[PDB]
RNA sequence: CGGUACGAAGUCGAAACAAGGUAGUUGAUGGUGAACCAGUGGCUGAACAAAAAA
RNA sequence: AACUAGUCUUAAACACACCGCUCGUCACGUAACA
RNA sequence: UGAUUGGUAUUGCAUGCCUGGUGACUUA
RNA sequence: UUCUUUGCCUGGGGGUCGUUCCGUACAGUUGUAGGUAAAAGGUAUGUUAGAGACUUAGACUAGCGUUGGAGCACAUUGUUUCAUUCGAUAGUCCACGCUCAAUCUUACCAUACA
RNA sequence: UAAUACAGGGUUGAACUGUGGGUUAGUUUCAAUGCCCAAGGCAGAGCACUGGAUUGGAUACCCAGGGAACUGUGCUCCCAUUAAUAAGAAUCA
RNA sequence: AGAGGCUUGAUAGUACUACCGUAAGUACAUAAUAUACAGUCCCAGCAGUAGCGGUUAAACUAUAGAAGAGUCGAGUAUUAUCCAUACAUACCAGGCGUAAAAAGCGUUCAUCCAAAAAAU
RNA sequence: UUUUAUGAUCCCAGGCUGGUUUAAUAAGUCAAAGUUUAGCCGGGAAG
RNA sequence: GAAGUUAUGGUUUGAAAAAAAAA
RNA sequence: GGCGAGAAGGGAAGUGUGUUUCAAAGAA
């Protein structure tokens, strides 16, 4: 988290990771949407 | 350990070190021992001897000497030993329970019996210094032959409490007023590393170049010596 | 965290953001064209002088033995 | 201070959470575990390092003989380092100059060692000079100093009876230009030993 | 390729810290040479102003 | 109703103390990853 | 009616002495 | 530093065939280079606030006079000269150093003597 | 958040019951706004954009207008993600 | 100096096995040296984080700078390796309001623990 | 029907074990894991 | 000769076979 | 003709190697 949250904070995560969550620039799902 | 000491060399007599210190620089100086407590137990013997004839005049006993090599059994010690002996008798004087109870507090305080040296001093068979004189153990039994009662050898414990209480023992004005003074004086390392050896450090150095150092001492010290005053002798000779 | 230090990765996502919107147009994908060790590498193996054998025991390699 | 290891997989999950700080020593990484490694100079060059310091270092990107290229500093004052120049490298970080790490061993391959040097020279791989070696000999020939309190103990005790070099004996006390008379068994006892022993 | 870290301080503005002179920042967005701006929903890691009772 | 000197309260990322601190594009070289 | 040991050259961002402006100076 | 059980953290910060799975897909991603001796929480004062309140102490106001409009004098600035010496430069420079310069004062310039 | 319909939870009491629990993934019901999709579509207000001003200058703050978004058993959980700083036992009258 | 290596700006208690203040290299010889000095001036350079060097440096270079000073010593220093001294790898022995860390709120499986601990 | 989050299916890397002394009230076995003569083991072939 | 014997690192990318059906 | 002879093996193997706890009879 302190780490992970640090990536989060700087974004790598919302340029890198998949979301269902969606977006215009985000990359998408196309599989049915599950808890990990 | 190997190798010269990586850290903070300290002096081991534990004085602090600067411009105005006894040390000038840091350092461990074990071979300083007039900053350790080494007791005079000899003589003493001085560079001249004015009288004619070599008497060994100026031989003299060192102060410290007295107490390195003290005698025993000296009138003041007597005196104390017979006033605590009185003292230290009170209980079992004054114990009024009966012979059994007696002759427990006399065992507690000076332990005697079969195979021991005691000082026999609640035997029947031995004098005693009381104040009321009493028969020393009503008429029908007594001891027909004369038999007079063995004297009472001392109490080695108390004696030797006593005997070494010597090395225990210890041997208007210009109105001017102290303000740059401290209310509780101060307590330095040295004042406990002079005396209480335990504390120093051991030394890892070879003994063979500490023998070395001091006869590299015994050759150079008397060069600086006159080193320092040459200078100071020339710069008079040319003042003068 | 503070407001202060949150500033440092709000200017830096939103970098990595506006960086990415810049290329969304694109359609073309860019084409972009080692005897070393790592530390991680280096740190498995011991290279102080057992008998003979370089990296075949426990006791020449770094892992987690079972005692 | 137990929580961390409650349940049954304690055994595996505890030693995962540990410190991870990095090694004490992973600024030299790029030796390989080794105490140094060889290495060709690719860049040779002088570096601003950061403020409030200033001046210019003496650097130089190096090959080592693992492939990487490294950041080395070139210790002591003047080098003749050049391209394609092959060096000894060890760890050492230059804390001025941003990104180096390691530093040069003096007096090997082809950085030669520093000159006009005479300390620390075991760090610059100056050897002792023979000048250096005949002076340590020659420096411990006593110099002889009175302070007068010699010549009054000579004038009240020794000029009695005392013997001169050759055997003489003295008939008078020391003159005004008469310096102390050294001691025949104790002046200079050292010196004299070494260069007798030598011959 | 785009981005990133170090040295340098050059041009352009003045986005934040005071109500920072339009409160800040956040989720996903739209727009813009640059910091940024706008709407919407969150938070406070924000202010201003602030009741007697008929 | 305004200003200076105070004096008081609040806020502060200022403490060389707002002539403070401080953000970014562009330009400029040395590099790693890709 | 009793003369003297160079520089009114730089450095007030080396200082002493001396000033300007603003602040203070409370006790039993 | 009473006990039970899950979740997470290791200074700061940066870049980044496994699938007889539908493949530009699914699943998965804190971690390796390059920088770093700091970074960041609070209390205590000061300073500031295009923040607020207050004493009404000065400021305003009111009264007596000014100055910016014209002439002269001083200083300063611009110009010029071989030189028109120099310092002072918001308040705290500008009738100031210089409480008085035709000679001297003079420290500026020209000439010729050492 | 009036009434009505259908469901909980909480509180109080009686009865029943009799260690029947605390925590929880190879678990999945729900969950702001935005985005994708679908609906409708001009009550209001309102990105982008237009033009009326201020500014050396503004791509803004101010004004007028405005076809993006504002109601879904869908797709769906990114977050300064919802009553707080995880849940339970013990210590208190 | 029977000998060299390293230090010669501050900073580290220099450990520790028997002794545990129960003594003399005690006195004389025998009293000291370096925040003295010289060369360089944000250069050359040094250093361990901090840092030093701005033309009068106990911090760079120099030890005939003096028979200089501290330690170890036939050795000594640098680099490297670690279970790298309590950068407690935190069981002994760290944390999760504000400084890294409580999952968005919840329902459960398995494990774990509780209530007849130890014994049965 | 058999395995499987107590890690099945399924890649790469590594044989395991012992060594007496061992300072500190840190020891009566060196005390989660650090070794050094050694212990145990490590196919078959003249077809 | 037998019976018991915690796995570790490379970040890992959960179901694998048999059987049934198929042609 | 009879005995002995592995340059004293690190080439295989991860749930393996080894370790710990045991057990092992001819002349029945």
């Amino acid at each position: 988290c302190s780490d992970r949250k640090r990536k989060i904070l700087n974004g790598t995560e919302y340029i890198r990771r998949k979301s269902s969550h969606r977006g215009r620039i985000k990359r998408g799902s196309q599989a049915p949407a599950f808890k990990r | 350990p190997r190798g010269s000491h990586r850290g903070g060399v300290f002096p081991v007599s534990g004085l602090t070190w600067g411009m105005n210190r006894p040390y000038l620089k840091r350092g461990l100086y074990q071979h300083r021992r007039d900053h350790i407590f080494t007791p005079r137990w000899g003589t003493r013997t001085a560079n001249f001897n004015p009288s004619a004839l070599p008497d060994g005049s100026t031989r003299r006993w060192e102060n410290d000497a007295f107490k390195a090599w003290p005698l025993y059994g000296l009138p003041h010690h007597v005196k104390l030993y017979a006033v605590n002996e009185a003292r230290y008798l009170v209980p079992a004087a004054r114990c009024t329970a009966g012979p059994e109870i007696t002759q427990y507090i006399l065992n507690q305080l000076d332990p005697g019996g079969a195979g021991r040296n005691c000082s026999g001093i609640g035997r029947p068979d031995v004098r005693l210094p009381l104040a009321k004189p009493a028969a020393p153990s009503s008429p029908d039994v007594f001891d027909p032959f004369g038999t007079p009662l063995s004297e009472r050898s001392r109490i080695k414990r108390l004696y030797n409490l006593v005997c070494e209480a010597d090395s225990w023992r210890v041997k208007n004005a210009f109105p001017f007023v102290d303000e740059k003074a401290a209310l509780v004086r101060d307590l330095p390392l040295a004042e406990i590393l002079y005396c209480r050896h335990t504390h120093r450090l051991q030394s890892r150095r070879h003994p063979f170049w500490i023998d070395m150092g001091y006869k590299k001492r015994i050759v150079r010290i008397p060069y600086l010596y006159r080193r320092r005053v040459a200078k100071e002798e020339a710069q008079e000779r040319e003042f003068g | 965290i503070s407001t202060c230090r949150r500033r440092y990765f709000k200017m830096r996502k939103f970098h990595k953001k506006k960086y990415k919107k810049k290329l969304m147009r694109l359609k073309k994908i860019p084409f972009v064209e080692r005897t070393w060790k790592t530390y991680r590498e280096t740190r498995l193996y011991r290279k102080q002088l057992r008998r003979g054998l370089p990296k075949k025991g426990a006791r020449k390699l770094r892992l987690h033995r079972e005692r | 201070s137990t929580r961390s290891i409650s349940g049954r997989l304690f055994y595996k999950r505890r030693p995962l959470q540990v410190p991870k700080l990095k090694p004490p020593n992973i600024r030299s990484k790029w030796l390989e575990g080794a105490p140094q490694k060889k290495g060709i100079c690719v860049k040779v060059r002088v570096q601003t390092p950061r403020k409030p310091n200033s001046g210019l270092r003496k650097v130089a990107r190096v090959r080592l003989s693992t492939g990487r290229t490294v950041l080395v500093y070139i210790p002591g004052i003047g080098h003749n380092l050049n391209v394609h120049s092959v060096v000894l490298v060890r760890g050492g970080r230059c804390k001025d100059v941003p990104g180096c790490n390691y530093k040069a061993v003096r007096g090997v391959a082809d950085l030669l060692p520093v000159k006009n040097r005479e300390r620390k020279r075991s760090k610059y791989g100056v050897k002792l000079s023979s000048e250096k070696k005949e002076w340590r000999l020659q420096r411990w020939n006593n110099k002889h100093l009175t302070i007068e309190k010699d010549r009054e103990l000579f004038n009240q005790f020794r000029w009695m009876t005392w013997r001169n070099e050759e055997g003489e004996m003295r008939t008078s006390p020391l003159a005004d230009d008469e310096e102390v008379p050294r001691h025949t068994q104790l002046f200079n006892r050292w010196y004299r030993l070494k260069m007798q022993r030598e011959g």
